[PDB]
DNA sequence: ATACTGTGGACCAGAACCCTGATAAATGCAACGCTCATAGCGGGCAGACG
């Protein structure tokens, strides 16, 4: 290929890669992995994708995009570097930066999406406007599509519409101003906007480059901080006050749209598994709501900080 | 073109007994002492430190081609390379018939007759392929092109008109192609030769069939001792078709010509083979001598081969202020730095005295090696710590890595040592010294104390008697100094 | 092929104050210094005269090809072009954000096959449209290639990776099918740019409506500035539902895609133009303008006739001379330097070392006679008699 | 077309000079599609790159070929050679060259 | 290998006028074919003066010559020729004009005068035999020697045919079926000169395709035997189930005649052999079960394993070395090797590669047991059921191999040859160890030779020890200058 | 194709002088393939080789050598030879060749 | 101050998966086949004289 768009500020790869098609006339789906890559093999991916670096050397001649600068600042592998561990976090860009694919997911073991759950094609109702007056074109961006919540961080609800990533295993598509985006009534949990508002900052920060806080470290700052004000009896866990901040901060309903119950007449639960040594990578979710519920005046960076510190 | 007359030596091994093309080759009785001599070195003095630093950057700058020590390898290679090349006539004896005429007359003798028992088993190509998988930057060229060339190309027959080439070099390049091997091997054939075969057989039209049917009669014509195609690395699987089809292509390479064939690459390149190579199978062949890169220690206890080459490569620095002994903290360092690949162990030598001579001190110290690790290894950071990993996937996916154009970055070193202006005190009392013969005693007891009184007691000792030895001259440069 | 590095000049007129396009151009340049940069000639030099003779031959026949002269037309030429070739790219803005709707609607057309498919109401395209008409001879062809060779063709910008093509030349088809201009187009754009646009567009059998709309995407795909299309009487000898076709998609193109196009073609192609945009017309050169000799003959022909390669020459012209040439040759731009070159050369070979008229008269009426018949209803200017055979003047 | 088009790559990557076309007699008169699309083809053949040409036909050739002047001045571009039989009496004296070729 | 085919008498009454039979080598009786066998090195006298590396080559080239015969070999060569000459009796290419013998055989028939007549016969399945026994004890070298006497092509120039005797078929560590089916096609196709792979094994046709197109190959060509080894990757792999594992060699019944063989370790039996209509498929020509030789026979010592032992042991070749072979050794070989071949020969090289290492150079029941329990550590549970002698446990462990094996012995060969020499001028140096005595040395060569210079510096330091560098010059250079 | 070129390496071994083809006439047309492609093999055949090669056939075989024989173009070759039955009556008289052997 | 009970961390084991090979069916695509227009051609009709 010889013009390949640049991506814009704080969008995916995909809507580039479907730019990239777009731009040309290229409208059967099998040219375009055809001209891109070059195999009729290749997956399409929505957060986490690879064979990235095929996608730099077309831009290669820009000097500013690199590898690094590709997978930081244009996926949603933040997300997933900085609280599951350092070592992994070093050998997933070099397990990713070549053809392998299977295991990416793999590796990362937090990905058991298994049935595609709330990947259909979302959109938000006021932000494309501003796209449209400020650039002239619509894309997808890394804002709607956190994994769990469905809330754009600044407003509102997500506007899902019928369609899937399994629909087509092998087609990158690009979204469609003709396409009719009609508005519906504003259905929003307050606590999952004010959820997604203190979680968006970690996706552009340049801090979460190389901080990840160890498993032994992740277990004596969880101690720490629960002796520091009071979350633990001697030698045994509250269970109480835990709870009852949770409640206080969360409603339930928005636990079920998080799909997050929690069992205090059944031994297993996730926030006593939290609490306990750990053993496997851990979800966003449980350490932002253990964050917000126990101190409720403190940054994502910051709380990084003081984790990986002490 | 060494057309030496075949002058035939005697060798007492009986399957050698009289056969024409075997006994023009160089006797075999003291190759170890000259598989053992392959040894070079340049000659260096103390005369050549007091030149100034442009003609001691041309010294160091050629201290790459003409550097070679011999290690344990290198001899199992040479018998290994003689055993294929002398056993590779056995079969073609011109004198008495061929083989075919010999199994015909075994049949024959076994039908009716008395005897008994005849074994058909006959020679599998007539020696093994040997298949020299190595990582890129060990020395795999350097010890084939000389343990290669101590035997004559051509060795040209009086009786017989025919011709003996002894060994070949194909070679690919870039972006190869499956067809190009066979067009280079007739391209190289004329160089060799001197006649024009690309005119009459090198022609496209031809297809691959037809060039190996072709590439028989001639290996069968010309006695052709052996075929060693080289950087297999270098080729391109995609372009030439397919991959797995490779091995067919090569397998077919291997039983129609007959002469034994060498082949050579990288661990990347393993895999097209590995099919035939996990196979304990007699007739897939391809026996692998791998190449390792120098190992520290042995025994729990330092390798005699790192100490043996490492005191022989620093014998050959030519520092002002340097000291005769190395220090243990860099012999620990630059082996972490550089894991022993055979490459660039000597090019972080080379590229420490030019980094030296011109940022100050002149001297070795560790942080040296370590801001030219940094400066001039950028390419291959990730194959060396694969290799300090030792997964051996992550050491074959970074495989055929080199550093690009060193010999351009020499020249801008050379040029950046030639513009400075200021002087070491050192340079100024070689200058202000009569240093013609003379300089040698006060070299070699500069260090004991400082110099200012040194400069002109050698020269009132010398003024006193103009005509001495320094042999002579040594004893009392020594007592007017205690005085 | 020249790939450029790109750095902006700071233009004077507001309408062009903000794009990257039209301020990677080297300047337009006054028409005082414009005649005299597009003036070229040949070394010479006096040594030459006293060397051999095989040796001056070949100085002697490199003439045509590196002489030429400024006439007035051209320019005019040159600043028509140069506003027609500037003038299209007001439209096609990517940092405002123009470029992006101008190229999003292409994709529509490609999807339903037609032409008229908008998306977005507030794209407009500003395009200008020329044809080139002269009698055959008068070299035109080079004009295109000496006044559009100030403009590099491919040069490659870095905030955006845009890889801008100037202008861009095409033949059209001998038999004018409908196909082979579209299959042409890939074929330029094709080895000006090293890419292989040919084979991912043209082996796919596509019908020419979608291979029409291909092209007009493709060419918004880069930031293409002319497309300059040369020989199109062709285009008459289609079949039928041609003739007009593609005297339709050429004013679609201007109007809709915004690709400013020009056409260059002989008399005899104003037909199917009339069978029914500014128009310049070129006619050979007369030095009868108006009442009194035309001073731009004489100053050709002064300045042709000081390159000679003779060892005994008149250094002084005669009236006498001009005269045989424009009675022989009708001024015609062609059969000028062809018959001082042949007339110098046979001077040369014979051993009469100096050009006179019989000589000039011998070589016109033995060598160049395929070219007589036409040249005797140039001389004798009844418009009747010149109205028959075709590439005249009408 | 295509094949005209094609023509090009080839003749550029090997270095082609000179590129001779004799008999064109046989194309006078035929089932070429016209008169007119022949001579459009035979004045379509500049966009081969450079690869001066020569073209040789009888007599006959001539006038039936060359009657346009935009293909006229192609053929005579650099002058149009005509041959003759030799002939016996010059002025009145014999020529030396049916002598000597005689005589040879 | 295109010989010529010249004929020979048959004494068999059935082998009467076929060219098959009678173009093979002529009958020969059991113990001359399990005789004549037998190889060794030339092992000339005067060859234990050498450099170390050529007779590391040497003693490295050991394992591919040693063959010793044994029992078994004249029954299974029996067997073989058996197989071999017995299923050519059906295809008789040299046939009279049998259109006027059938036809008047049938007029008479037809008009009364006969009663019964048999128009046209023919073959019914085919010969088969399984050879299991566990691995290392010499199923594929004992085979690779037995088929050597039969020639591979035989060429008919009064007929126009090829008859390949033998063929050798291998699977691979996949254990699929199609795997199989186009190796036969490359063994074939690597036999003669053709290309059989590109005109027939395309991907277009399935298994049962190939498998009907083998039988028009093998009747095109007259085959004599078709044998499988490593049959062991068929068990229970990705191959569609032991039912159509079953099912595939039971419907290999309709390949034309060509008896064949399968070749298998122990643990193959139980899942090869579940149903009747394939058992007796296998052992339709006997079942011969191998076993590793024993040191007694019946309270006293088996003579096969001192015969093997002694002939082994002349052929190592060592500066000094004791030739009559001490009992202690033999008893340590079989404690060690327990039985198995494979382990025997191993342990031999091994053990004289590290004798030449070490500088011991002498064999020593020390030398073996520190090298058995170096080297060859994963057979060691085959090792240890061989002991107990329990069935089920020999069966469970009769599966393992020793991996690596050649890297070993090269990185052995290259420590061996890293010996290296000192020359006594190069050994002063090494003599020097403070680190004072090699400064001296590096900054006084140029004046003086080392032969002079050595002695004067060592004695410098035995007279006087602490006393420093600039003030030790003195007194070496007045010993030197006298 | 490899017998070809086989054949021209041999061929260039020996010296080799003539090369005598025979009865062209009884090659079976069905499964040799077009008369076209059978040209085109024997005019390969004559180049490669290198040496003289003289060809022998029927009439018929002129079939097969229409458009090979009617060009004029050098390089081409195959110069025909036709042999014809004795004729009787030359210049209006009876011939001698056919008198004297029939006498004979 | 030691038996009783919670409890956290370490630990068996069935299960969803999911990867892969063997086989049938839908299908895109160079491979001829067809159509269209165009230029010369030999049996048939008007003609015409002794
Ligand atoms: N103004 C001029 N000054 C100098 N030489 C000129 C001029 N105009 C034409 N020529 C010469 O005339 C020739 C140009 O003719 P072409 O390049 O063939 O253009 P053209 O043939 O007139 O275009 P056509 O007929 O429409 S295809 C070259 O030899 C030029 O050197
Ligand atoms: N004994 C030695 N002394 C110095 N340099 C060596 C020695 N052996 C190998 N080399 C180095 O090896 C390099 C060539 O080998 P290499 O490039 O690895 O082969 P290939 O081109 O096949 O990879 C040379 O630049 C040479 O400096
Ligand atoms: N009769 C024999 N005498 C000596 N060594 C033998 C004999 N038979 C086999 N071997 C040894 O066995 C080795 C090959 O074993 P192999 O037959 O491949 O085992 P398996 O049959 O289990 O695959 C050879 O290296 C050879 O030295
Ligand atoms: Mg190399
Ligand atoms: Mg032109
Ligand atoms: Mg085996
Ligand atoms: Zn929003």
């Amino acid at each position: 290929m010889r013009n390949f768009p640049v991506p814009y500020s704080n969008e995916l790869i995909y809507s580039t890669i479907a730019r990239a098609g777009v731009y040309q006339g290229i409208v059967s789906p099998k040219q375009l992995l055809d001209e891109v890559y070059g195999n009729r093999k290749v997956v399409a991916t929505l957060g986490l994708p690879s064979h990235l670096g095929v996608i730099a050397r077309h831009l290669h001649q820009t000097g500013r995009y690199a590898v690094q600068q590709l997978i930081y600042e244009h996926t949603l592998f933040p997300l997933y570097a900085p609280f599951v561990g350092k070592e992994r976090r070093d050998e997933a860009i070099r397990l990713m930066e070549y053809q392998a694919q299977g295991a990416v997911h793999l590796m990362l073991g937090v990905a058991a999406s298994r049935v595609k759950s709330d990947n259909r094609f979302r959109y938000c109702p006021d932000c494309v406007a501003l796209q449209l007056n400020r650039y002239g074109e619509a894309f997808w961006q890394r804002d709607w599509y956190l994994p769990a919540l469905p809330y754009c961080p600044k407003h509102g609800a997500l506007v899902f519409f019928d369609r899937a990533v399994d629909d087509h295993r092998h087609q990158f598509w690009a979204l469609g101003h003709t396409e009719l985006l009609s508005d519906y009534p504003k259905d929003s949990l307050s606590q999952l906007t004010a959820l997604a508002a203190y979680i968006a900052p970690l996706l552009d920060a340049p801090r979460a480059q190389e901080l990840s806080p160890s498993l032994e470290q992740w277990t004596l700052f969880y101690q720490r901080l629960a002796q520091d004000l009071g979350l633990t009896k001697s030698k045994h866990i509250r269970h109480d006050l835990v709870a009852e901040r949770v409640r206080q901060t969360f409603s339930d309903e928005a636990l079920e749209k998080l799909d997050l119950k929690l069992a205090e007449n059944k031994d297993t639960c996730w926030l006593k598994s939290i609490f306990r040594k750990h053993r496997k990578a851990f979800s966003y979710l449980q350490h932002s709501i253990v964050w917000q519920a126990l101190l409720p005046k403190l940054t994502v960076i910051e709380a990084l900080q003081q984790a990986s510190a002490l | 073109a060494t057309r030496i007359q075949a002058v035939y030596r005697d060798t007492g091994v009986e399957a050698y007994r009289d056969n024409p093309f075997i006994e023009a080759l160089p006797p075999l009785q003291e190759s170890v002492n000259s598989a053992a001599s392959l040894k070079s070195s340049l000659q260096l003095t103390s005369s050549d430190l007091q030149k100034s630093r442009v003609i001691r950057a041309h010294t160091i700058c050629r201290i790459p081609d003409d550097y070679f020590q011999p290690l344990g390898t290198h001899l199992l290679l040479s018998e290994r390379i003689s055993v294929m090349i002398r056993g590779g006539y056995v079969g073609r004896n011109p004198k008495t018939g061929d083989l075919q005429k010999h199994l015909q007359n075994g049949y024959e003798r076994v039908q009716t007759g008395e005897l008994e028992t005849f074994r058909f088993e006959e020679a599998r190509s007539t020696a093994q392929s040997l298949l020299l998988i190595g990582c890129s930057g060990s020395g795999k060229t350097t010890s084939l092109h000389r343990i290669l060339a101590t035997y004559p190309q051509v060795i040209y027959h009086r009786e017989l008109n025919v011709e003996q080439v002894v060994y070949l070099k194909i070679d690919c390049s870039h972006n190869g192609s499956l067809k190009e091997i066979c067009l280079n091997f007739f391209r190289a054939l004329d160089r060799a030769l001197g006649s024009n075969y690309e005119r009459r057989y090198g022609l496209k039209r031809h297809g691959i069939e037809t060039m190996l049917a072709l590439m028989s009669q001639i290996a069968n014509a010309h006695a052709l001792g052996l075929l060693v195609i080289d950087e297999i690395q270098h080729l391109s699987r995609s372009r030439s078709g397919g991959s797995q089809e490779m091995l067919n292509f090569f397998v077919t390479m291997v039983n129609i010509i007959g002469v034994p064939v060498m082949l050579i690459g990288t661990p990347k390149a393993r895999e097209i083979f590995e099919a035939d190579l996990r196979s304990a199978r007699r007739g897939a062949g391809f026996g692998a001598i791998f190449w390792d890169p120098i190992q520290q220690t042995q025994r729990g206890k330092p390798n005699q081969e790192w100490i043996a080459f490492t005191d022989n490569l620093w014998q050959l620095q030519l520092l002002q202020r340097k000291d005769a002994l190395l220090s243990d903290e860099v012999r620990d360092v630059w082996y972490e730095l550089s894991q022993g690949v055979m490459d660039i162990v000597v090019k972080l030598f080379v590229l420490a005295q030019l980094r030296a001579l011109a940022l100050g001190n002149e001297r070795i110290t560790a942080g040296l090696l370590r801001q030219v690790y940094q400066d001039e290894l950028k390419p291959v950071h990730p194959m060396l710590e694969a290799l300090r990993s030792g997964i051996p996937e992550r050491i074959a996916r970074y495989s055929d890595l080199v550093v690009p154009e060193i010999d351009k970055r020499l020249i801008q070193l050379q040029l950046d040592i030639a513009a400075i202006q200021e002087q070491t005190p050192e340079e100024k009392a070689l200058q202000e010294l009569d240093t013609e013969d003379q300089r040698h005693l006060y070299l070699m007891l500069k260090e004991d104390y400082d110099s200012s009184l040194l400069i002109p007691t050698i020269k009132k000792a010398f003024s006193q008697n103009p005509t001495m030895t320094r042999q002579k001259l040594l004893p009392l440069v020594l007592q007017w100094l205690m005085e």
